[PDB]
């Protein structure tokens, strides 16, 4: 199993970090936690 | 050898100024403990804290009247209110202590039954019953004995009795051999029976602990707490009832004995939270 | 030899750290959350919770011997299943909402059918075959469930068949938690050997293993993207691991915190993650800057578990006291 | 609650809440015990005396009191992971095989180590623990046949049953650092059925008395 684990394809850490940053910034508006939600339509308030 | 009015005023002010912060701290601690969980002992602690706060509220009038020119430096309209506010807590504390001792005895001598009947509703009901009984007894005695009642003289004032001149405070210059039996009955029914119940529950709890196989440290701590509570109740209530029964037995009592009894009763509000404050 | 080659490959791929890439990002300001709803139906310590697909109904299992499904919008209770065994430490909610699973000291992931013709909840299946305490149960589909036990192994079960089909082995320590990818094709398991292994639903073998933790892992959760996950161990640290990079990206720790971590979850966008702690406090860490954003100190004993809804409207944190809080 | 569905939901919630309150009231007075052992002592002989996976559940009522005993001998995993689950139990029943001192897995040393580990747990400080010593006759036969010096080289003296039992009890009892807030009810298992249940009931009654005193404020 260790030999199979060793023989894998790995990408650069910088590219993966950039992809994660792009995903985080793309969905920042959709996240209701980063941007406070008004109580007018908030189900919990 | 009556105490000078200045010393009495100073000791009253000191007692109030020490009791009030301790009383409010104990009340806050009891409320905080009850917020997390409600226990039967917490109900009694809250009732005792409320009675202590009421006694502190009533204290300043007595403190200002303790002076030489302090016969009655207040309107007579609220004199019965002050008399009730000063007399009720003295017996209320003893009743609460007796109820707490009874609960401890029931929980120690009969553990299975007490656990099966662990209900704060019963504690609230018994507390309400004690409050109602004490209030009814005080009201009936005030109606029957104090001037202005059905059996009192028509030409009299409610809580005011100055056959010579001036105007004294309520129960400050009570006529001898007038409400002697009534005061004696109140003292008995409000302290002696609760004292006997507390002593019986204390000895029963001690016997149960001795028969128990618990740790010696726990038994010693419980015995010390119970003994301290009993000593507090004695040193805070007993002298006043002893003075009352001595006056009832023969009217030869008179002078500084009543002042000493009132001072000892006032020491209750400042000494009780030291042993039972739940800080 | 192979381990040395793997370590060398991991070291070579580490071109730069996550902090350098995220340096140019404007830091997020402090966020304050208030308990909108409080649930007090439970009378004992709770151990697990799981939100529904519609982000309205959640299920919580407590130690008194039963689990209650809560309608968080109205706070009223809609169901109460008396569990056969009082010792329960995990619970799950089906994506369709029809089934609810639970497990504990007894090696059974009992499944209950919420929707019944008679209108009364009944037990649909009783899965057996584990020899250790059931750490977690999770639903893949309406007929597939993945359970992790204390026998250092995980298994995939079939509801209709009633017997496990594929089993996963290789963990040195007892498995404590697991999380499912959004596509429900691969998953990880957090064992007590301070390692996390990436498994397969279909064929079932560990492609990759992740190490670096100094203590046993108690919580794990995938990134919303699905290409990364975060782990929570007992040494007061959270490490973000990358499947493609096969190495730790960023660590979340501080000198003030020394207590262990019970539950770890991500937000809707994954920018911030909420991690439970043994000091009844929840720290809202930053997934890109390792900077705290807020503290949820609304609990009393210890934050047993916490979860975030699919749409991310609110986060619910369970705890060892009888009260459950909904934070928004 | 103008809508009929809202009223129905509120009524269902109230019914569920009242059922929860009733269940909590029923379980408040119910007594739970935990059974622990080392090696072959996990399968306690109390259930066998009563007769003649995962947690094993046993129910028996003595003197109109319900007792629940849990067997953890089938939980062959890390104890610390699930030890916090067994919190708030009335007492912990510990059984030690006195005849296992000669046998080597060392069995007595393992039992002492496990007792020390469970007694020093932060979650078991308040919970009382009951110590049971089994096979007293077998232990006395073994010490009559084989010397006891092998198990305890430091211990010296005669080879009678009384002093050996006293020494074993003292060595088991002195394994806790907190001797003030923790109490151990050591006992020797005998063929009489009534003695064991009487001792367990006495320990449970003592725990109940302590809990009542703590609730009333005498702690
Ligand atoms: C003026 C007050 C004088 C006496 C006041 C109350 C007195 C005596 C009450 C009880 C003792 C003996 C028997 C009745 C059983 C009673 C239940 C009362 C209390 C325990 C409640 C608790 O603490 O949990």
């Amino acid at each position: 199993q260790l030999k199979m684990e060793a023989n894998i394809d790995r990408i650069k850490v910088s590219k993966a970090a950039a992809d994660l940053m792009a995903y985080c910034e793309a969905h920042a508006k959709e996240d209701p936690l980063l941007t406070p939600v008004p109580a007018s339509e908030n189900p919990f308030r | 050898m009556d105490l000078p009015p200045q010393l009495s005023f100073g000791l009253y002010v000191a007692a109030f100024a020490l009791g009030f912060p301790l009383n409010v701290l104990a009340i806050r601690g009891a409320t905080a403990h009850a917020r997390l969980r409600l226990t039967p002992s917490l109900v009694y602690a809250l009732n005792l804290g409320c009675s202590d706060l009421l006694l502190t509220v009533s204290l300043p009038l007595k403190a200002v009247e303790a002076l030489a020119s302090g016969a009655w430096p207040l309107p007579a309209s609220l004199c019965p209110v002050f008399a009730v506010a000063h007399f009720f807590p003295l017996y209320a504390g003893g009743g609460f202590l007796a109820a707490l001792s009874a609960g401890r005895y029931l929980g120690a001598a009969f553990p299975l039954g007490y656990q099966a009947f662990r209900r704060p509703c019963y504690s609230w009901g018994v507390c309400a019953a004690i409050w109602a009984l004490v209030l009814c007894h005080l009201g009936l005695v005030f109606g029957l004995e104090a001037p202005g009642g059905w059996l009192d003289h028509s030409n009299t004032s409610l809580g005011i009795n100055t056959p010579v001149n001036g105007s004294p405070v309520c129960l400050e210059a009570w006529d001898p051999a007038s409400a002697g039996p009534a005061r004696f009955s109140l003292s008995l029914l409000l302290f002696f029976l609760p004292l006997a119940i507390t002593a019986f529950c204390y000895v029963g709890c001690l016997r149960a602990l001795a028969r128990s196989g618990l740790t010696h440290r726990r038994k010693l701590r419980a015995a010390w707490v119970a003994g301290g509570a009993l000593l507090t109740l004695l040193l805070c209530v007993g002298p006043y009832n002893a003075s009352n029964v001595a006056s009832f037995l023969y009217p030869n009592l008179g002078g500084s004995w009543r002042k000493l009894g009132l001072i000892t009763g006032a020491w209750s509000v400042v000494l009780n939270p030291l042993v039972t404050g739940y800080l | 030899q192979l381990k040395n080659q793997i370590r060398d490959a991991r070291k070579a791929c580490a071109d730069a750290t996550l902090s350098q890439i995220t340096n140019n990002i404007d830091p997020v300001g402090r966020i304050q959350m208030r308990t909108r709803r409080t649930l007090r139906g439970h009378l004992a310590k709770i151990y697990a919770m799981h939100w529904g697909t519609d982000s309205r109904l959640l299920v919580s299992a407590s130690q008194d011997g039963k689990l209650i499904i809560w309608d968080s919008y109205t706070t009223n209770k809609v169901h109460a299943i008396p569990l056969r065994s009082s010792w329960v430490m995990t619970c799950a909610y089906a994506p369709s909402g029809n089934y609810v699973a639970c497990g504990g000291l007894d090696n059974i992931c009992s499944i209950y059918n919420l929707k019944t013709r008679e209108g009364n909840v009944r037990v649909s299946r009783e899965l057996a075959g584990h020899t250790g305490y059931l750490s977690c149960c999770r639903f893949l589909d309406d007929n597939q469930i993945v359970t992790s036990s204390g026998d250092t192994t995980c298994a995939l079960w079939d509801i209709e068949t009633g017997q496990q089909t594929t089993t996963f082995t290789g963990h040195t320590g007892d498995v404590m938690s697991l999380s499912l990818a959004p596509d429900t094709r691969l998953f990880v398991s957090g064992a007590c050997d301070a390692s996390a292994k990436l498994w397969d639903v279909r064929e079932g073998m560990c492609r990759q293993t992740f190490t670096g933790h100094e203590s046993d892992i108690n919580a794990i959760c995938f990134f919303p993207n699905g290409n990364a996950f975060a782990t929570g161990s007992d040494d007061a640290t959270c490490r973000l691991f990358d499947l493609r990079a096969d190495q730790e990206l960023m660590t979340y720790s501080h000198d003030n915190i020394i207590c262990g971590i019970t539950s770890v979850s991500f937000s809707k966008s994954g920018r911030l993650l909420l991690a439970g702690y043994d000091d009844f406090n929840c720290n809202v860490w930053d997934a890109l800057k390792a900077d705290r954003a807020g503290v949820l100190a609304g609990h009393d004993n210890r934050v047993s578990c916490l979860g975030v809804t699919d749409d991310g409207m609110a986060v619910a944190t369970g705890s060892w006291d009888s009260f459950l809080k909904i934070w928004n | 609650t103008l809508s009929a569905e809202d009223k129905a939901a509120v009524e269902r919630s109230k019914m569920i809440d009242r059922n929860l309150r009733e269940d909590g009231e029923k379980a408040a007075r119910e007594v739970k015990l935990l059974l622990l052992g080392a090696g072959e002592s996990g399968k306690c002989t109390i259930v066998k005396q009563m007769k003649i996976t995962g947690i094993v559940e046993t129910h028996f009522t003595f003197k109109d009191l319900h007792f629940k005993m849990f067997d953890v001998t089938a939980q062959r995993s890390e104890r610390k992971k699930w030890i916090h689950c067994f919190e708030g139990v009335t007492a912990i029943i510990f059984c030690v095989a006195l005849s296992d001192y000669d046998l080597v897995l060392n069995r007595m040393h393992a039992s002492m180590k496990l007792f020390d580990s469970i007694c020093n747990n932060k979650w078991f400080t308040d919970t009382s623990i009951i110590l049971f010593l089994n096979k007293k006759d077998l232990f006395e036969e073994k010490i009559k046949k084989s010397p006891l010096t092998i198990c305890y080289p430091e211990y010296a003296g005669s080879n009678t049953y009384e002093e050996a039992a006293a020494y074993i009890q003292c060595q088991f009892e002195d394994l806790n650092k907190r001797k003030d807030t923790k109490e151990i009810y050591t006992h020797f298992t005998c063929s009489t059925d009534t003695k064991n249940v009487q001792f367990v009931f006495d320990a449970v009654t003592d725990v109940i008395i302590k809990n009542n005193l703590k609730d009333c404020g005498l702690f």
